[PDB]
């Protein structure tokens, strides 16, 4: 601010002032607010909590069976060397 | 450099003694001056 002399800034604004109006007032809002419809436990997703397998590993069940057999054919004899 | 400042009015005036005066005559007067004020406030 800068006030100058001789031309002085008013001193304030004074008392001729014009009230326009005395709607002043805000009213207290008084309310009772219920939010009270039935509630039933249950909403139904696709798919909640799982977490998918991205892949699987290889997976198997096992067998095995039989018996012991066999045809058998041997190398001839030969003479031995030493000892 | 003096400016003419009577504190009186009049005690000083400008003077013309005319030759020949027609009808309708008049002088038509100018200043230039120097004139305060009743107060400066800082």
């Amino acid at each position: 601010a800068l006030i100058n002399p001789q031309f002085p800034y008013a001193g304030p604004v004074p008392i001729p002032g014009p009230a326009p109006t005395e709607t002043m007032p805000l009213l207290n809002y008084r309310v009772e607010g219920r939010i009270a419809g039935i509630q039933q436990a249950r909403q139904f997703m696709p798919f909640l909590q799982g977490p998918h397998r991205a892949v699987a590993e290889q997976t198997y069940h096992a067998i095995g069976t039989g018996i012991q057999m066999g045809q058998t054919f041997n190398q001839p004899l030969i003479n031995t060397q030493e000892g | 450099d003096k400016p003419i400042y009577t504190l009186q009015y009049g005690n000083v005036g400008f003077v013309v003694n005319p030759k020949t005066v027609n009808q309708n005559a008049r002088l038509l007067m100018g200043y230039e001056y120097f004139t305060s004020r009743t107060e400066l406030v800082n």
